[PDB]
Order: C-alpha cells, then structure tokens, then sequence
C-alpha cells in the first residue's frame, strides 16, 4: 500500500532526531570533557530502531519483482491485438460509413 | 428466395457495428423460401483460415441438431467500403453448406449502406445455380418486419449492445463468454 511510504519518512525523521540528540550528547562531552566515550543507550537503541524500520519500509518500498520467463505478460494477449499494425491502418472500412461522418 | 428473421437482421448489424474495421462471416441456421430462424457470428479480420472454419462448421452442426436446427446459411461482411462481391473463402463456404441443403443460399452484409438506423437492406443475398453465385433481387424484401429490424437495430447500437456482442471467437478467447449469445436475443425480446 501507499501508507509505506508515508512511514520511510517517519523512519528518516526519527534518525534525524537522534542525530540531534547525538550532536547534543557530543556538546555534552564537549561540555563535559570526562572519560565516558560512550553515547547513552536509549538514543543508539532509537537509532537502531530507526534503522531497522526504515529499511523494512524500503523493502516494500523498492517494488515487485518480475518473472524471467518471456511467456508470462503474452498468455493474456490475445490474436485480436497483435493483427492491428497500427502504422497500417486502412480507413476503407464500413466504421467510417455505419457512424456519423 | 431466401428469407430470415429480423433477429437475423439485428444480429447482422451488431455483428458489423462489432468490428466496423474488421471483414466478419459467420451462419444462418434454420429448421427443416427457408426462413433462417437464428444467425451466430464466428470470426473477424482475417477469414481465410481453413481449421478455425472447420472447427467452427462442425460446433454450428452439432449445437444445431441437438436443438434440431440445421444449419441453412452463411453470412459475410466484407472490410472494404467499396467491396460487395463475395472472396474465394465466402464462395467455397457457401458451396460446401450448400452442399447438406440446396436451400442454402449465401449472404453478404454490403458495409456500404451500413448506416446508424439501416435504412435499406444491407444484406445482399447469392443464390448458387449454374455453378456460379450471384445476387437476387435487392428489390426483394430481406427481412419478415423491415420497419422492426429498422428500429430494432437503431435501438441496439444507440445501446451500446454491439459492444457486449459475442461472437464464436470471443467463445475461442474464452469459453466463459457464451457464443451462443442470448443476451441479443432477450434484448430482442424485450425491444420487441
């Protein structure tokens, strides 16, 4: 469905959300200047999740895949169409003269 | 003498307005001065074909002895404006259902005065006598009700009905659609 796509969006926007708490928690080592190295659970866990859930929207988002074999999309298409030739149309027909001219 | 139905008549016209563009055939069955009781169309574009024909010929022969009919006539409509006279494949279509019945005579739907309402008989009947086919009299009245084909058949293609048409190759396309058509007739009943 289409809703997919609504929820990549989302997925982005949580990342972008933890790139702001990541830039935030980097001020706050550049602020605090101690020995932690360690960014705070909870904000790698939303990233992961955001990861996670953009992907699986990707996925339905990329598309349906198509057969190989060349028979399938022609089983439908019956001898009606093919014999057409649009670029030999002929006007000489009772089309012209049974309908309003 | 030949004689058909104002049925006949209508299913001619559906089956021309069918496939303006495209030359059509089909047959007229009859029971045993032959009126043609009922019609049914088989075909369109391309008619040269002999296994489709023969296919065709012998479900018309035993859809009509199982119902008692027989069949007793053989339509055609050319795709060409400017052509009325009959191709090697109406001909010998004719001579060989010709060949069960004498009565059986050929038909064919002259596109060039196919108009909306079918103001004079389209249909141009060939009898085979002397070996050769050749025309009767267009003077001579085709249809039993003319002003009742007339209106009939001006009725259905301002319905839109010639587009829910099935002929024989629809039936070929897929069985589900009913070749025996009886959508047009109960149309006819009830425009009637």
């Amino acid at each position: 469905p289409s809703l997919w796509k609504g929820l990549v969006g989302i997925g982005l926007f949580a990342l972008a959300h933890a790139a702001f708490s990541a830039a935030q928690h980097r001020s706050y080592m550049r602020l605090t200047e101690k020995e932690d190295e360690s960014l705070p659970i909870d904000i790698v866990l939303q990233t992961l999740l955001a990861f996670a859930v953009t992907c699986y929207g990707i996925v339905h988002i990329a598309g349906e895949f198509k057969d190989m074999d060349a028979t399938s999309e022609l089983k439908n298409k019956t001898f009606d169409t093919l014999r057409n030739h649009p670029s030999f149309y002929v006007f000489n027909h009772r089309g012209r003269v049974l309908f309003r001219p | 003498g030949v004689k058909l139905t104002t049925q006949a008549y209508c299913k001619m016209v559906l089956h021309g307005a069918k496939y303006p563009h495209c030359a059509v055939n089909g047959l007229l069955v009859a029971e045993k001065h032959t009126l043609f009781v009922d019609c049914i169309p088989l075909f369109h574009g391309t008619l040269a074909l002999a296994p489709m024909l023969e296919v065709a010929l012998t479900l018309i022969d035993s859809w009509c002895k199982d119902h008692s009919y027989v069949i007793a006539g053989y339509y055609q409509a050319n795709e060409r404006v400017k052509d009325a006279s009959p191709n090697q494949v109406a001909e010998k279509v004719a001579s060989r259902i010709a060949e069960g019945f004498s009565d059986t005579a050929l038909i064919m739907v002259d596109n060039t005065k196919f108009t909306m309402d079918c103001v004079a008989p389209t249909i141009h009947v060939y009898e085979h006598h002397e070996n050769r086919w050749r025309c009767r009299d267009p003077h001579h009245d085709y249809c039993e009700d003319w002003p009742e084909a007339q209106r009939i058949s001006a009725s259905l293609l301002d319905s839109r009905s010639y587009e829910t048409l099935v002929d024989f190759d629809n039936h070929l396309d897929d069985i589900r659609n009913d070749w025996t058509n009886p959508e047009i007739n109960k149309a006819v009943l009830h425009l009637c």
